[PDB]
């Protein structure tokens, strides 16, 4: 069996291939093309009224041919950037799986009412710092007088 | 396989579009044998057989006519073929690439991607509940209005 990443990297350039065959039959018709401009353009020279037209419309035929050669190398394009998207989409999935677990399993350790118990000793403490000072400060000061 | 039949019968299209075209610059040739004719009995004096001898060019010229209109349609028919040719290709790579497709799906699907869906969204929500009750309880400490007040105070006398 094979594995699926050789399966997209094998597609990757067996649609560039295929773009590449697209590439060449289109190039094939831009030389066909200048000859037939080269014809039309020594032909009209005598005239002949006729013959010139059925040039032109074969002309036309080239450039349409050459549109619809273009047009499917574009698609294979297109196809290729879904299937490349297609392996960052699953290590996005992956990755995001990874973190998923490592904060679940981070934040097993500490909850909600454990915290709020270290949390409300805490706020108890300062209390106490806070009315040792306060007191402190006052008997003492006081004391103090004529000022 | 149809690619080597494709090429094996455009081998044999221009293999007859040559043969059109010899067909073609002879009739050229009697058309030039035949003009000079024509300048010929222009110049003996006597025009009206140059009516006749133009008779004669004007019907070569449809057959150079009806000879490049078969070499333009063996022409398009030729594009066609590879055309097509092209258009086959394009579904076989279609076809491998839904190949592909089935294959890297095969790993993962929605019911897996829920679950890690449900379990980050609970994650962060505990997360974030216990980030803003901590930042709430250290800023239940010290002052707020006040000291933000000469915090601007410490950046003037720095700058």
């Amino acid at each position: 069996r094979k594995t699926p990443e050789e399966l997209l990297r094998q597609n990757q350039r067996a649609l560039n291939r295929a773009m590449r065959e697209l590439d060449r039959e289109r190039q094939k018709l831009e030389t066909q093309e200048k000859k037939i401009i080269a014809d039309i353009k020594k032909m009209a020279k005598q005239g002949q009224m006729d013959a010139v037209r059925i040039m032109a419309k074969d002309l036309v035929r080239t450039r349409r041919y050459v549109r619809k050669f273009v047009l499917m190398r574009a698609n294979i394009q297109a196809v290729s950037l879904k299937i490349q998207t297609l392996k960052s989409n699953n290590s996005m999935a992956q990755a995001m799986k990874g973190v998923t677990k490592a904060m679940g399993t981070m934040n097993r350790q500490l909850k909600l009412p454990q915290i709020q118990k270290i949390m409300m000793e805490f706020e108890r403490q300062a209390e106490i710092m806070d009315m040792k000072e306060e007191m402190m400060n006052d008997a003492i000061d006081d004391a103090m007088g004529d000022e | 396989p149809p690619k080597e039949l494709v090429n094996e019968w455009s081998l044999k299209i221009r293999k007859e579009m040559r043969v059109v075209d010899r067909q073609i610059r002879d009739i050229q040739r009697e058309e030039e044998k035949v003009k000079r004719s024509v300048k010929d009995a222009a110049k003996k004096g006597q025009k009206d057989v140059c009516i006749v001898l133009a008779k004669e060019m004007i019907r070569s010229r449809k057959a150079v006519s009806k000879l490049y209109a078969s070499k333009a349609h063996m022409n398009s028919v030729l594009m066609g073929m590879k055309n097509q040719l092209a258009v086959l290709r394009v579904a076989g790579s279609l076809q491998k690439s839904t190949e592909v497709m089935k294959a890297m799906q095969s790993l993962v699907k929605i019911p897996e991607i829920q679950a890690t869906m449900r379990e980050l969204s609970k994650e962060m929500m505990k997360a974030g509940i216990i980030e803003e009750m901590l930042e709430d309880t250290f800023e239940s400490m010290d002052d707020q209005e006040e000291m933000e007040e000469e915090a601007e105070m410490e950046i003037d006398r720095i700058l």
